[PDB]
């Protein structure tokens, strides 16, 4: 069979979550949980009927009732954001493993941050080479929702932009970056280049300028 | 105690054959475990693929089986994999774990009536084009007076125009991580990829001190370690 | 000469530490009894085992080999559902179900002299897994051995495989056997797989 959960769900800082998976597949076997952190591996922190590997806390823990296992979370923590996988093998045929949909789980009750934008003309190495690219790095703002505009002597530019999506950093904000692609003299040429990023109706700009 | 060390090539032409090598350490290939392998589309979950038994016998993911091919050499200790008639569904970032043995009866403990798999590979990124392998251009992100912020300023490095994914950057040889934050790249319209590592250092220190990031781009085993002096 | 009382056990299981029988063992010696496998098996010269229990003079239960520092680099806390107590899986509290540790089966081997100026009753099992699948995926080893071996007693087994039928949840067996040591008399148990260890021997008088 195959294993299903709820894609997401969410839970206060200090509380309880209970994330649920449900298979015919889980009866037979005993089901195992996982931690999945963007751009990491999976770690296991749940296998068995509440065992739990060296490193994991004993706010993880794990049960099982017919054909349902849950992993709860007790006190939760902003450290605990992250996709959960149920995993068991099935205990008729070739035995094939199969995994769960995966439940984000999100932390809610962290405090909104404006984005912090530090904006970086091009390298005289880069221009050297026959290149500019201006580089708009945005970093610790939340929610995630950030639009970039970039301006050449305060008029809009769209050709050569390349704007990344949101990510999350390791303290749960939202990161980003932007990129605009240009020659040595369109960069020469103009008096100034800027970076308007857009959070919640406020905006933040960085001006940089060839001269300088 | 056992580690897994993962080892292939990041670009696969489409209609080839990938393929991977998943290499055991602290622990012999010829133990009573099953030893997988498990792949990640972009975006997407988790999908088992197959496994194998040091004796030889497989078994594989129904959806899969037509294509894959895994292996072990024990002259070696390591196990492979192998995925015929590429496409753009199989672009993913693969991994190999390691999985208890368990019984189909009921006469085992209960112990062995488990499944997880606790080791894993620290991942490996496939991704499936007809493009060719292009080295990273690093230019430096100089720290300038006007991006300063009190008593910290912020340098970085520009990692510019390679393919394919993925590119690790590392400060002072990874004796520098204060505020090391490296961030995805982004897709040109000339199908390159590019992105930023910036770090946070004190502004008492960028005129004295020597910083240097250390690029690693293995799909074409190149190491650019650029030095980034203010301006 | 009062009688030693079983309730509820059989002499099987009192013997083998039924984890339903942890109440017993209240005398060091009686005239005769009066009265069970939670892992289903067959009992070797049981009837004979009841001769000589049923009338002691200095009966005492010690621990024949612990359940750390006797077996290292193997699994020693097998529990299964046959032996259920309190709902929890357990196991026989004389017996230890020796399994692989970090998928090695080592060939194992360990001894026992008697210096307990009695006879001494060790017992043990023989694991029977139902198909050979699981006889690997426990023992690791295809061909299985254990070697018992004493001044008055030898035997080497051969375990092999059969689908039985269903029993007590089962399908596979443990057969137990036992023998008695003469004092100064040595035991020693040599085994790669399919070994239910002695965990608790009993030393006795008389019989
Ligand atoms: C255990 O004993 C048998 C026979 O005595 C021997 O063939 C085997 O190699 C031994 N085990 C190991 C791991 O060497």
């Amino acid at each position: 069979s195959e294993l299903t959960q709820d894609p997401a769900v969410s839970v206060a800082l200090g509380q309880t979550v209970r994330i649920t998976c449900q298979g015919d597949s889980l009866r037979g076997y005993y089901a195992s949980w996982y931690q999945q952190k963007p751009g990491q591996a999976p770690v296991l922190v749940i296998y068995g009927k509440n065992n739990r590997p060296s490193g994991i806390p004993d706010r993880f823990s794990g049960s099982s009732s017919g054909n349902t296992a849950s992993l709860t979370i007790t006190g939760a923590q902003a450290e605990d954001e992250a996709d959960y996988y149920c995993n068991s093998r099935d205990s008729s045929g070739n035995h094939p493993v199969v995994f769960g949909g995966g439940t984000k789980l999100t932390v809610l009750g962290q405090p909104k941050g404006a984005p912090s934008v530090t904006l970086f003309p091009p390298s005289s190495e880069e221009l050297q080479a026959n290149k500019a690219t201006l580089v708009c790095l945005i970093s610790d703002f939340y929610p995630g929702a950030v639009t970039v505009a970039w301006k050449a002597d305060s008029s809009p530019v769209k050709a050569g932009v390349e704007t990344t999506t949101p990510s999350k950093q390791s303290n749960n904000k939202y990161a980003a970056s932007s990129y605009l692609s240009l020659t040595p003299e369109q960069w020469k040429s103009h008096r100034s280049y800027s970076c308007q990023v857009t959070h919640e109706g406020s905006t933040v700009e960085k001006t940089v300028a060839p001269t300088e | 105690q056992v580690q897994l060390q993962e080892s292939g090539p990041g670009l696969v032409k489409p209609s080839g054959t990938l393929s991977l090598t998943c290499a055991v350490s602290g622990g012999s290939i010829s133990s009573s475990n099953w030893w997988s392998w498990v792949r990640q589309p972009p975006g997407k979950g988790l999908e088992w693929i197959g496994e194998i038994y040091h004796g030889g016998s497989t078994n594989y993911n129904p959806s899969l089986k037509s294509r894959v091919t895994i292996s072990v050499d024990k002259s070696k200790n390591q196990f492979s994999l192998k995925l015929s008639s590429v496409t753009a569904a199989d672009t993913a970032v693969y991994y190999c774990a390691r999985a208890p043995p368990y019984c189909t009866s009921a006469s085992c403990p209960d112990d062995y009536y488990y499944y997880y798999m606790d080791v894993w590979g620290k991942g490996t990124t496939v991704t499936v084009s007809g493009a060719s392998t292009k080295g990273p251009s690093v230019f430096p992100l100089a720290p300038s007076s006007k991006s300063t912020s009190g008593g910290t300023a912020a340098l970085g490095c520009l990692v510019k125009d390679y393919f394919p994914e993925p590119v690790t950057v590392s400060w002072n040889s990874g004796a520098l991580t204060s505020g090391v934050h490296t961030f995805p790249a982004v897709l040109q319209s000339s199908g390159l990829y590019s992105l930023s590592s910036v770090v946070t250092v004190p502004s008492s220190s960028l005129g004295t001190q020597t910083y240097i990031c250390n690029v690693n781009h293995k799909p074409s085993n190149t190491k650019v370690d650029k030095r980034v002096e203010p301006k | 000469s009062a009688p030693l009382q079983l309730g509820n056990c059989s002499v099987a299981g009192w013997i083998l530490g039924n984890p339903e029988c942890e109440s017993l063992i209240s005398k060091e010696s009686w005239s005769y009894i009066v009265e069970g496998t939670c892992y289903p098996g067959y009992f070797a010269d049981y009837e004979e085992l009841r001769e000589q229990l049923s009338s002691v003079s200095s009966f005492e239960r010690f621990e024949i080999f612990p359940k750390e520092s006797s077996w290292p680099n193997h699994t020693v806390t097998g529990v299964t559902a046959s032996c259920s107590h309190n709902g929890k899986s357990s196991f026989y509290r004389n017996l230890l179900w020796l399994t692989e540790k970090n998928g090695l089966y080592p060939n194992l081997s360990n001894s026992y002299v008697n210096n307990k100026e009695k006879e001494v009753l060790v017992l043990w099992g023989v694991h029977h897994p139902s198909n050979i699948r699981d006889q690997r995926a426990i023992y690791h080893t295809e061909n299985a051995y254990v070697s018992v071996v004493s001044s008055h007693y030898s035997r080497r087994f051969t375990p092999e495989i059969a689908k039985r039928p269903k029993v007590r949840g089962q399908e596979g067996r443990i057969n137990y056997y036992w023998t008695l040591l003469e004092p100064g008399d040595t035991i020693i148990f040599e085994a790669n797989g399919n070994l239910i260890a002695p965990w608790y021997a009993f030393a006795l008088s008389r019989g």
